[PDB]
């Protein structure tokens, strides 16, 4: 019986194969090809945030673009004000092991987790005085990888047990359960429609997820290792994935296909964070040689390079306004670029 | 009134020696001190130490133009009471400043590796700066007693020295008996102790092969024996014409004798200036390579 | 207006900035170590992932053993790069040749390869009788144990036959051939034999730490 | 899309040979230490060799040493083992998984039960 | 019959997401790369901002 389903997946397979090579009318870099480089793309470390102890596994921006949060192994979640290197806060976190955190679309919640399989939200602006956790968040039977806020009393996690959940802060319950993959889901992005998000794993696979109904919509494949970074592009119709193949990739939606491959030569070393501009047209990548790359999103060319870490570039991320950029990485350090 | 002094080779080897030493230690004590400022950026409490060093070498490095001078003119200082005053205090107690910064250096590695998973607190750049600053404050002050007193000595053989009367006082006496003994001899002392401490732990070390023990004992001998090299005859001589001046001040034939090794022992001791960084600094494969990525 | 908030952030640095001060003290007091393979270890030492504190000559040690997580360790094992040491036990009764492995993986990672590893050897009371009467792994899934005598620096451990022994230090060469081939001042993959009778790993585990710690003092005193 | 075609062996005499080869499109098949494990039935995944990236480095089980040999192909993308001398410690279905990462000599779960690029299909059936 | 459950699913979620309406990759790409040139003017990262506005 079950070689009966094995070879109904292998000609729905072929299927999907034909139609997405009929799909290919034509490749990014032929219609991309006539359009000007970006140039030799070089920005100094306008502030250093030092204070750190151990390594910066996650970061991540306030709607604001002003505060920051950032979450590193000794086990303190540390918000600062990037404008004025001030620290406003600085949450000590019951598991030191975090490996993400988000800040709240509104202010007033933080969230973190990582390998104690809990996502922990903290109370910012309360009325009592001083930053107090909220609500713990238990269910996940894997360590928790991404974790992102859509709005209040909602938040969405990635985790080590191959699927995804939606919580309700509240009432603390998984509202909606994603499954599908077969590896370690590592990285989630949410559309700025707050309608979907991706989610990409280790089996070389990136799916993308419907929130509400809860569905694994479409899924992509191409990579030859595991996905380690996802981020969705300004406009939710595109997201770029960082593999440990030392290339990166962007997938579009519409087209269940393949656009552009960043890979150089030399580049011997994985993607560890991939976070898009303003404009979507520098697609800043981490990588595991201690610096961050500044590949064009459109012309797949090294315009530039974000050296200045001693160590490897663990987390990354962009202003709303597109005004800064935020590095992370295991040297303990969080570098502010622009 | 003044010691028949003659000298052959003062006014001809130790002003070269001295050139060379300004010459060469120079850059290698910028490089130490660059070294020192990029260990501090890592919270290595070495590098305020290795700082404090190179910047008390800096500054006998600066005052010795003014003292080839003076060993050239045959003994005499003709550029005025204050800076004499300034600038042979700045001369001297610049080799003690340096050997009691090796001897802190001694003691934070030997804290470090025979005691690594103790004292946390001394070691921290909050206690390195403070027992720097101590040090500092207590160098100058202990040796700033000739400040209090006239140095312009002169004698009626055409010769005019800034410090240190041939005919030689009962002040500077004891002044020098307590630089020989204190600030010579009690942290090289220590130096030694500390080294050989780190030794013992090196061969106590299961993770370390023969080859890098080996490597770590030459260093360490190494460390201990420039100092002697370079600052013993200079203090044996001083004690000795310490001695002599104690037993017989109108004692004038053995100044006359021992001149020029003095002066030869003044320009061995300098030689140290240049040995500390290229020893301390630009031996070591991590420094050496941060020092090429400068 | 401006001016104050200006020092309500300014003194809200400071209260931040002395307590990180007091953590970083609180930090590097403090050594980290994981545990993969034992709950017996753990149980003799003193959720997604178990803690375990303890003290040994007034040094804070901290343990993670990890619990609810999958078999795939391909990327959660890069958390525990900056600890002090990776405790590797293996039973060592196949077994033996995914421990072989797993310590392969360990040894030749990137960000394993400046972490040191302790290794030791579980289950080594059973391990005269599995060589005696077992007629297995060693005998079988090893062949090459027949060829292979005791090394003349060899531990006595009385009370047992020479077999015993010869197995024992065999397995514990096939660990330390791979320990051997691209091993460097970075790590050095400390070999020991488990003791049942008393909770003495601990002692071991200080002990190594402590020459971890002097290797990298010797390394950041520019020593070597 | 990584891809582990593998060609079924059959059935083997005790003391016979397959040698039966394997497919891969996915990956470059030149930057990745790929391996042999094999389940037998009642028993869970077990590790039978390993080939470098390009040549040399084989590592064996003494189960499998002396009776198989190992033999990359870059030009057709297969993996050999060539076999021969079959015992009773066979009939098991036979993944030529690689490593996770490229340009690493680190292989840390290959023989777990939810490893994503290991292929099925080669039944050596004794 | 776990294996069989897990190929059904595998053959109904391939089913379901190979009915989904998919345009060309020259379509798909037009529409990011007339994104990108929209918003150029409005990104500090690429477009160098004042030193007078910038905030850092």
């Amino acid at each position: 019986e079950l070689d009966q389903l094995r070879q109904e997946a292998e000609q729905l397979k072929n299927q999907i194969r034909d139609a997405r090579k009929a799909c290919a009318d034509a490749t990014l870099s032929q219609i991309t090809n006539n359009i000007d480089p970006v140039g030799r793309i070089q920005m100094r470390t306008r502030r250093t945030l030092r204070g750190h102890l151990a390594k910066i596994y996650a970061m991540h921006w306030g709607t604001d673009s002003r505060l920051l949060v950032s979450a590193s192994q000794d086990g303190k979640l540390i918000i600062w004000d990037s404008y004025t290197t001030n620290k406003v806060h600085a949450i000590p976190l019951r598991s030191s092991w975090v490996m993400t955190c988000a800040y709240a679309p509104s202010g007033n919640y933080v969230a973190c987790g990582g390998l104690d399989n809990i996502c922990s939200i903290y109370n910012l602006k309360t009325r009592e005085g001083n930053v107090r956790v909220s609500r713990e968040l238990a269910g996940h039977t894997g360590y928790l990888s991404c974790c992102r806020f859509l709005d209040d009393n909602q938040i969405v996690t990635s985790s080590g047990d191959t699927t995804c959940a939606l919580w309700d802060i509240e009432t603390g319950q998984q509202t909606t359960t994603f499954t599908g993959h077969t590896g370690d889901v590592m990285s989630l992005s949410l559309a700025p429609d707050t309608r979907l998000f991706v989610s990409g794993a280790c089996d070389a696979s990136a799916k993308l997820w419907d929130v509400r109904e809860g569905m694994c919509r479409q899924t992509f494949t191409g990579h030859e290792s595991d996905i380690n970074a996802i981020c969705f592009f300004p406009n939710g119709n595109a997201f770029a994935t960082g593999s440990d193949d030392a290339t990166c990739r962007l997938f579009d939606l519409r087209a269940d296909q393949e656009l552009m491959t960043y890979s150089h030569d030399n580049i011997i070393c994985g993607i560890t964070s991939v976070s898009f501009s303003k404009s979507g047209r520098l697609l800043l990548a981490g990588y595991d040689d201690f610096n961050c790359n500044v590949w064009d999103a459109l012309k797949a060319d090294r315009a530039g390079v974000l050296a200045g870490h001693d160590n490897r570039v663990s987390c990354l991320g962009v202003t709303d306004d597109g005004m800064a950029v935020a590095t992370g990485s295991w040297d303990s350090f969080l570098k502010i670029w622009n | 009134e003044g010691c028949h002094v003659d000298s052959r080779v003062d006014h001809l080897f130790p002003p070269s020696l001295y050139i060379f030493v300004i010459g060469v230690g120079l850059p290698t004590n910028c490089l130490a001190l660059w070294a020192a400022y990029r260990q501090v950026q890592q919270r290595n409490e070495l590098g305020v130490y290795l700082m404090n060093l190179s910047i008390a070498d800096l500054l006998y490095i600066c005052t010795l133009p003014l003292w080839v001078d003076y060993f050239l003119h045959h003994d005499n200082w003709i550029h005025g009471p204050g800076s004499c005053k300034l600038f042979g205090f700045i001369f001297y107690t610049n080799i003690y400043i340096s050997i009691a910064f090796l001897c802190c250096i001694s003691v934070d590695r030997y804290l470090a590796v025979a005691h690594p998973l103790r004292f946390a607190r001394l070691r921290r750049v909050k206690t390195a700066v403070a027992v720097s600053s101590v040090v500092w404050a207590t160098e100058l002050g202990a040796n700033s007693a000739p400040l209090f007193h006239d140095e312009l000595f002169r004698d009626r053989y055409n010769h005019t020295f800034c410090f240190e009367k041939f005919p030689m006082e009962g002040w500077v006496a004891w002044m020098n008996l307590y630089r020989v003994f204190v600030g010579f001899l009690f942290p090289w002392a220590l130096m030694l102790l500390s080294y050989r401490g780190i030794l013992r732990a090196v061969r106590g070390s299961v993770s370390t092969e023969r080859q890098e023990k080996a490597k770590i004992k030459r260093l360490a001998l190494s460390l201990i024996a420039i100092v002697l090299v370079c600052f013993a005859p200079y203090h044996v001589l001083l004690l000795s014409r310490s001695a002599i001046y104690l037993g017989r001040p109108w004692d004038c034939g053995f100044e006359e004798r021992v001149f020029s090794a003095y002066h030869s022992s003044l320009a061995f001791t300098s030689l140290n200036c240049v040995a500390d960084p290229i020893l301390y600094c630009l031996v070591n494969e991590g420094a050496r390579s941060d020092v090429a990525k400068a | 207006d401006q001016r104050n908030e200006e020092k309500a952030q300014r003194e809200a640095n400071k209260k931040i900035e002395k307590q990180l001060q007091k953590d970083k003290q609180v930090y590097r007091a403090t050594h980290r170590l994981l545990l993969l393979g034992k709950n017996t270890i753990v149980k003799q030492m003193r959720s997604g992932i178990f803690e375990t504190k303890f003290q040994v000559d007034k040094v804070n040690f901290h343990m993670f053993d990890v619990g609810a997580q999958r078999d795939e360790r391909r990327k959660w094992i890069q958390c525990f790069n900056d600890v002090t040491a990776i405790i590797f036990v293996v039973a060592s009764s196949n077994r033996l040749q995914a421990a072989l492995k797993l310590f392969d993986s360990i040894w030749n990672n990137k960000w394993l390869r400046d972490t040191s590893v302790i290794l030791f050897l579980n289950k080594q009371d059973l391990l005269a009788e599995k060589v005696l009467a077992g007629k297995s792994k060693i005998e079988d899934y090893f062949p090459e144990f027949a060829r292979y005598t005791t090394p003349e620096d060899a531990t006595p451990e009385p009370g047992e036959d020479p077999r015993v022994t010869r197995a024992k230090y065999f397995i514990r060469d096939e660990f330390l051939r791979i320990s051997t081939a691209s091993g460097d001042g970075r790590h050095y993959c400390y070999p020991h034999f488990t003791c049942a009778v008393d909770t003495e790993n601990i002692r071991r585990v200080f002990n190594d730490c402590r020459d971890i710690i002097q290797r990298m003092h010797l390394r950041q005193y520019e020593l070597l | 899309q990584v891809q582990l075609q593998e060609s079924g062996g059959g059935l083997v005499q005790p003391g016979g040979s397959l040698r039966l080869s394997c497919a891969a499109s996915g990956f470059t098949f030149s930057n990745y230490k790929m391996n042999w494990v094999r389940q037998a039935p009642g028993k869970g995944l077990e590790w039978v060799s390993d080939i470098s990236q390009s040549g040399a480095s084989i590592s064996y089980t003494g189960s499998v040493k002396g009776r198989f040999t190992i033999s990359r192909d870059n030009a057709k993308n297969t993996l050999y083992l060539q076999m021969n001398s079959l015992k009773p410690e066979d009939t098991a279905v036979y993944y030529c998984a690689r490593c996770p990462a490229p340009f690493t000599r680190d292989c840390f779960d290959v023989t777990s039960t939810t490893y994503a690029y290991r292929g099925q299909g080669t039944q050596v059936t004794v | 019959t776990a294996s069989i459950a897990q190929a059904r699913k595998l053959v109904e979620q391939l089913k379901m997401e190979a009915n989904i309406d998919r345009i060309k990759v020259s379509k798909a790409a037009a529409d990011l790369m007339a994104y990108c040139e929209a918003h150029a003017k409005e990104d500090p990262l690429l477009t160098p901002v004042p030193a007078s506005e910038n905030p850092f």
